């Protein structure tokens, strides 16, 4: 059980600002396709793009051939923790984290560095992992 | 390291009075803070988790805001339960770090004592010793004279009072007035009276009984 | 329905160790990250350990004061955590929860003592009327928690704070209004594994 809302997730851990910089858009979706939470501008997934993350985090190394396709939209996997962290670099960028239940997603552009991103998905995926989701 | 400086040390209000605990970090926290409350004598228990989600069963007048290094607890119309200690924690990076902590003593109407004296058991008098329990209860303020008489004449040797918090629903003090004797000296006197005045007018609260 | 319960708590000699306990139930061990926290006797809460899920490889972190002296370890397969302090100081002398993440549930406490004194039980006596209440006398060292099981509804528990340091008396209360019961027990445990029971029927 969990009075805290996903949406306050989203807007208060996720797009917050640091060093300056702030995140585009950021969801959470589920292991399921659906997403459990979002932000306004995030786009709008599809089935196999969430299949093919997750069959990326059961076999590390299966999405660099083809490439991360988040809202149609591909991105070089530059994959970085196994099982754990997949990365993108369209230009733009994304990161994703794997929790138990679902995966945190946050697309940061220009100016915004990506480690910067990094840090900011990788803490909320942490905090649900140590919470059970 | 993120260290955070808490404040107010002491904080002082009636009830109903709007009351603020601000919390400061030495880095960015992102929104992970908890305030916790704690009672003397019990567990700390979670107002407010992540900056402003306050947990299950935790009364609306608990209020989480802030953002970067400057959060912040409001208690609007504070309520004779919120009494106790807040302490803050951030879970950015280890080191998970608190406050120094806010006693906050939410000032009240003034209650009256219920006195209660306890003959010594017939364990201790067994076990050659025999001690005068009195139980002085739900008072306010924590200003008492406590004193003890025995055949008339008053003896405050052996006395040992402990004082106590306030109570949740009522936010009423209580003390506890122990007269540690041997069995031979309780066993000599006959009448055992405990005596306290408090917001009585001077008519003092006498519990006595006859050994 | 959730519960944490801790154990092992004593008075230590100097240059000893130490190995604490946290006994859960009610929640699944094996997905929530779990935490030690100690406030010292008189000063505020410190964060002394975390360890973390096995998703994230039981990665255990440390503070600075207890960094090269204490080690974390958990067994979910018997949903227990444990913590193991060694090279005990009189500063790391504090009471020691064990937390589940961000504190949403937290457990009674045991405390740590490090003193070269010598462990001294503590003895109850029932106290009734010639409301009701227990009395522990001549312990050493702190803390005692005295908890009032009691068969009827509306039981009120006061707890007085310790009198004296080099050896300790405390009481304790039990305020029932308009409740028809007889059993009222207290139970008061002592640090180092000691429990203690005392009862007062009502005719
Ligand atoms: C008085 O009661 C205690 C505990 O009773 C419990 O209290 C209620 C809140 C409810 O949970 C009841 O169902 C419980 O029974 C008794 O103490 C326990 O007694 C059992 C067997 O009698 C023993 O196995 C346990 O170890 C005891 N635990 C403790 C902490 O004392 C006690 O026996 C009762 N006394 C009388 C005279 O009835």
């Amino acid at each position: 059980d969990d009075k805290m809302s996903w949406q306050a997730y989203v807007d208060d851990h996720l797009m917050c600002e640091i060093e300056g910089n702030h995140l585009s858009a950021a969801a959470i979706i589920g292991q399921d396709g659906s997403v459990w939470a979002q932000s306004a501008n995030f786009p709008q997934f599809k089935s196999e793009e969430i299949t093919g993350i997750m069959s990326d985090f059961h076999e590390p190394g299966t999405l660099a051939p083809t490439g991360l396709y988040i809202g149609g939209t591909k991105y070089m996997v530059i994959q970085g923790e196994p099982g754990a962290v997949i990365r993108g670099k369209k230009g733009g960028g994304v990161t994703v984290k794997k929790t138990n239940q679902a995966l945190i997603i946050g697309i940061y552009d220009e100016p915004m560095t990506p480690g910067q991103c990094n840090m900011i998905v990788e803490r909320l995926g942490d905090y649900l992992i140590d919470q059970g989701y | 390291d993120i260290q955070m400086t808490q404040s107010p040390a002491s904080l002082s209000a009636s009830v109903g009075e709007t009351v603020t605990i601000t919390c400061r970090a030495s880095g960015n926290i992102h929104n992970y803070l908890a305030w916790f409350q704690q009672k003397q004598g019990k567990s700390p228990q979670l107002l407010v988790y992540n900056a402003k989600t306050l947990a299950d069963g935790v009364p609306s007048r608990f209020s989480g805001s802030g953002s970067g290094t400057q959060y912040s607890l409001k208690i609007n119309s504070l309520q004779p339960e919120d009494f106790g200690s807040y302490y803050c924690q951030h879970f950015w990076s280890t080191p998970y770090t608190f406050g120094g902590g806010t006693k906050l003593e939410i000032k009240r109407a003034d209650a009256a004592p219920t006195v209660s004296i306890f003959p010594p058991s017939s364990e201790q008098l067994t076990s050659g010793g025999a001690s005068v329990v009195c139980f002085l209860n739900n008072f306010y303020p924590k200003d008492i004279n406590v004193k003890w008489k025995i055949d008339g004449s008053e003896r405050q040797n052996g006395v040992l009072n402990s004082w106590t918090d306030q109570d949740s629903k009522d936010s009423t003090y209580s003390m506890s007035s122990t007269l540690t004797l041997t069995k031979d000296e309780y066993e000599r006197h006959n009448s055992y009276t405990c005596e306290a005045t408090h917001k009585t007018s001077t008519s003092p609260i006498v519990k006595s009984f006859n050994r | 329905e959730v519960q944490l319960v801790e154990s092992g708590g004593g008075l230590v000699q100097p240059k000893g160790s130490l190995k604490l306990s946290c006994a859960a139930s009610g929640f699944t061990f094996n997905t929530y990250a779990m935490n030690w926290v100690r406030q010292a006797p008189g000063k505020g809460l410190e964060w002394v350990a975390r360890i973390r899920t096995k998703t994230n490889n039981y990665v255990t972190y440390y503070a600075d004061s207890v960094k090269d002296r204490f080690t974390i370890s958990r067994d979910d397969s018997q949903s227990m955590l444990y913590l193991q302090m060694n090279n005990l100081k009189t500063e790391d002398t504090a009471m020691y929860y064990c937390v589940r993440h961000v504190g949403d549930y937290w457990g009674q406490g045991t405390s740590v003592t490090v003193s070269s004194a010598s462990i001294r039980n503590p003895q109850l006596y029932p106290l009734k009327p010639c409301t009701l209440g227990c009395l522990v006398k001549d312990y050493f060292p702190g803390p005692v928690t005295v908890t009032w099981y009691s068969d009827s509804l509306n039981m009120s528990t006061v707890n007085f704070p310790a009198l004296g340091s080099e050896l300790k008396v405390t009481t304790s209360q039990v305020t029932s209004w308009g409740k028809s019961a007889k059993n009222f027990t207290c139970h008061v445990t002592h640090p180092p594994s000691f429990n203690e029971s005392r009862t007062i029927l009502v005719r």
